[PDB]
């Protein structure tokens, strides 16, 4: 049972975006589906509801007239069309399956959720990051542990994905939430703590992916 | 419109029961509503935590322990999410939800559950100087990473040759980690000529009156 979303990103005010939720592992045509929304730092807000057949829709007041929930059962795909986007539409969007049942007659709770895709409404321009190595000062390399880093600097559209050595280095990773500087741009950083001995045994490259700008960089960090 | 009212924040003692309230507006009657509670941890989607109508009509979410349960106070029009045997694992946001024919899905504002008595932890501080590639671009960002501190309250001060720095500093609010400790980061944005014009730079992290300091030298 998988709900995989796609189609987020940056959109200018008054613009449009379309979200997709591909489902697998269940009879998609048997379940009601829903879109739920979560503004950054705020709570959950229901957005839209679609029946299993697709002929019955429901929208929240903040969204009536601008969004359209769709469903393609031949390809198990749930759609959320978003037109006349406002700044208040900036949020993380989730799809959610509604359980099947046939006074508690309809239990109807949300059984499975998607991973969430961030939509950002803004007049600002997309800006890809500069990726810089954060190398230690050669004094921690003569200690028992050393800290390597990547600086993902000055990217406007959130989010940015950071991995280390193609996902093969996960133990001892700190990827820090982004700072929003007064220029309107974001910056984040990631550090791996390793044993200093490991500095002579493997290399270190961070995988930085900023999809809104099509910026995928694998940065080697040498000491 | 129907409104589910939840406290934004609620803290409880370890090893004790947490009573998360969800008061329904006069439009609804708790005795006759299916209550859905969802759990959300930082960085993940919400998951179904507890379906509760009545004592004989419970349903725990997949992977949810038996320590949790529900209740209803009809004289308050309030539903309750009860979590006994409270552990640090239970620190999350809990959302109350019902369905109504007018406003189909109605969520409560959510409650951040805090488990008390967690050990205090000093911040671990790492200061990085600007990279060579950044210097070649006539810029220099000093990066100060602060991790594994508890409680989630720090304050950062930057120094250049001991002198306080005011311009070009941007610090994040603290953030919960996977281990319920906090993380934060501070950035010193400078030009390349501002850098290398001082003997050294210091990041200074204060946590409940104690201070950790790291320095880097050009
Ligand atoms: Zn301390
Ligand atoms: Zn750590
Ligand atoms: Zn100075």
């Amino acid at each position: 049972v998988q709900l995989v979303e796609s189609g987020g990103g940056l959109a200018k005010p008054g613009g449009s975006l379309r979200l997709s939720c591909a489902a697998s592992g269940f009879t998609f045509s048997d379940y009601y589906m829903d879109w739920v929304r979560q503004a950054p730092g705020k709570g959950l807000e229901w957005v839209s509801r679609i029946s299993n057949g697709g002929g019955s829709t429901w929208y929240a007041d903040s969204v009536k007239g601008r969004f359209t929930i769709s469903r393609e059962n031949a390809k198990n795909t749930l759609y959320l069309q978003m037109n006349s986007l406002r700044a208040e539409d900036t949020a993380v969007y989730y799809c959610a399956r509604e359980r099947y049942c046939s006074c508690y007659a309809g239990t109807k709770y949300f059984d499975y959720w998607g991973q969430g895709v961030l939509v950002t409404v803004s007049s600002a321009s997309t800006k890809g990051p500069s990726v810089f190595p954060l190398a230690p000062s050669s004094r921690s390399t003569s200690e028992s542990t050393a800290a390597l880093g990547c600086l993902v600097k000055d990217y406007f559209p959130e989010p940015v994905t950071v991995s280390w050595n193609s996902g093969s280095l996960t133990s001892g990773v700190h990827t820090f939430p982004a700072v929003l500087q007064s220029s309107g741009l974001y910056s984040l950083s990631s550090v791996v703590t390793v044993p200093s001995s490991s500095l002579g045994t493997q290399t270190y490259v961070c995988n930085v992916n900023h999809k809104p700008s099509n910026t995928k960089v694998d940065k080697r960090v040498e000491i | 419109q129907p409104v589910l009212t939840q406290p934004p924040s609620l803290s409880a003692s370890p090893g004790a029961s947490a009573r998360l309230p969800c008061t329904l507006s006069s439009d609804l009657s708790v005795g006759s509503k299916n209550m859905y509670w969802y759990q959300q941890k930082p960085g993940s989607a919400p998951r179904l935590f507890l379906y509760y109508y009545s004592d004989s009509d419970k349903q725990l979410g997949p992977g949810v322990p038996n320590r949790v349960s529900g209740s209803k106070e009809t004289s308050s029009n309030t539903a309750f999410l009860l979590i006994s045997g409270l552990q640090p694992e239970d620190e999350a946001d809990y959302y109350c939800q019902v369905y109504d024919s007018s406003a189909n899905w109605v969520f409560g504002g959510g409650t951040r559950l805090t488990v008390l008595g967690q050990p205090k932890a000093a911040p671990s501080v790492t200061l990085f100087p600007p990279s060579s590639e950044e210097l070649q671009a006539n810029k220099a960002t000093l990066v100060c990473l602060i991790s594994d501190f508890y409680p989630g309250a720090v304050e950062v001060a930057w120094k250049a040759d001991g002198s306080a720095v005011n311009a070009g500093v941007e610090t994040t609010k603290p953030s919960k980690q996977s281990n319920n400790k906090y993380a934060a980061s501070s950035y010193l944005s400078l030009t390349s000529d501002q850098w290398k014009s001082h003997k050294s730079y210091s990041c200074q992290v204060t946590h409940e009156g104690s201070t950790v300091e790291k320095t880097v030298a050009p």
